[PDB]
């Protein structure tokens, strides 16, 4: 899940939003090269 | 970047880009939090020795843009600055220590599929993913390489370049440099045995380490580009500043201003 730390007065709209990127993670598809990444934790 | 590899589109909808308003000069990498705040490094902002000292009205940033000469209208935006704030002890002085600044923008940016805030982590995330070996990722419009001579040009990317990096173990990170680590820093980047190649540059500053939470499928800043000797150099690391030990400051900066 995500908890917000902010405060949305001050810091704007965005931190419940934050991370996911509408063209990868919104369509549950991969960019490219972060199955490095998730790998690395692994290995 | 060095031995980088060009961005996919929409992949890091968090990169902003900090450019000098007159004449345009391309200064710096950043990354957008919310709508309406971005964060980047000190050095980029304040740094005596190199006569760098910079307001609000110096600056502007542009996001969502795919091409570092052409414009693409509808997709990248411009953002006038508000206010800058760095570190109180940002240490420009010995080591870059607290190498972070916050900028607010104007006028709130819109989010689009290219546009999109990245998250800064909590505790827990921090713990977990901070961790040597593990892998995070950089992303930048810096050199391409170490130049030897300055009349030898050291590329500059038409696209975003992006690379990805492991976290280096503290001790390895201490004696691999002469300059004097924090707690505030952490180093990423191949060790000379690995086989792989990897680093950011000159012009990377600024710019976002992320890491990919295995949790919850976010991408979170757990680092930005602060410093290094050379570029992809054997048995150098490049240093990062520690996002989590300077989140204290982000929240006062912001739910104060
Ligand atoms: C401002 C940035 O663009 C740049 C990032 C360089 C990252 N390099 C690698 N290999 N990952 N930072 C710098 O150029 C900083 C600004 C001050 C000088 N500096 C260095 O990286 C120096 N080469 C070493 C140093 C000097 C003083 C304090 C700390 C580091
Ligand atoms: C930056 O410039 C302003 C002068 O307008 C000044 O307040 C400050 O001393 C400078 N910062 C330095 C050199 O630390
Ligand atoms: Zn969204
Ligand atoms: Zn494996
Ligand atoms: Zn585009």
């Amino acid at each position: 899940e995500y908890q917000t730390f902010f405060n949305p007065r001050t810091f704007g709209s965005g931190e419940a939003d934050c991370g996911l990127r509408p063209l990868f993670e919104k369509k549950s598809l991969e960019d490219k090269t972060e199955r490095e990444l998730l790998e690395s934790y692994i290995d | 970047i060095v031995e980088g590899s060009d961005a996919e589109i929409g992949m890091s909808p968090w990169q902003v880009m900090l450019f000098r308003k007159s004449p345009q000069e391309l200064l710096c990498g950043a990354s957008l939090i919310s709508d309406r705040w971005v964060l980047t490094a000190a050095h980029c902002l304040l740094y005596p020795p190199w006569d760098k000292n910079f307001t609000e009205n110096d600056l502007l940033v542009r996001i969502g843009k795919h091409s570092r000469t052409r414009y693409e209208r509808n997709i990248e935006k411009i953002s006038m600055l508000e206010k800058i704030y760095i570190h109180p002890r940002y240490n420009w002085r010995e080591n870059l220590d607290r190498d972070i600044a916050l900028m607010k923008l104007k006028k709130p940016v819109a989010f689009s599929d290219y546009i999109h805030p990245v998250c800064l982590p909590d505790r827990e995330t921090a713990a977990s993913l901070l961790q040597a070996g593990y892998k995070g990722r950089v992303t930048g419009w810096g050199n391409l390489k170490e130049t030897w001579t300055a009349n030898v040009g050291k590329g500059q990317p038409s696209v975003l370049q992006v690379v990805n990096l492991p976290i280096v173990e503290r001790p390895v990170c201490k004696d691999s440099t002469r300059i004097r680590i924090t707690d505030n820093m952490f180093c990423a980047g191949y060790k000379p045995d690995e086989g792989k190649r990897g680093d950011a540059a000159e012009g990377d500053s600024g710019g976002p380490f992320v890491m990919k939470s295995p949790f919850n499928n976010r991408w979170y800043q757990m680092g930005i580009v602060s410093w290094g000797e050379g570029a992809d150099r054997d048995g150098k690391y490049g240093f990062y500043t520690h996002v989590f030990r300077l989140k204290k400051w982000i929240q006062k900066v912001i739910d104060q201003f």
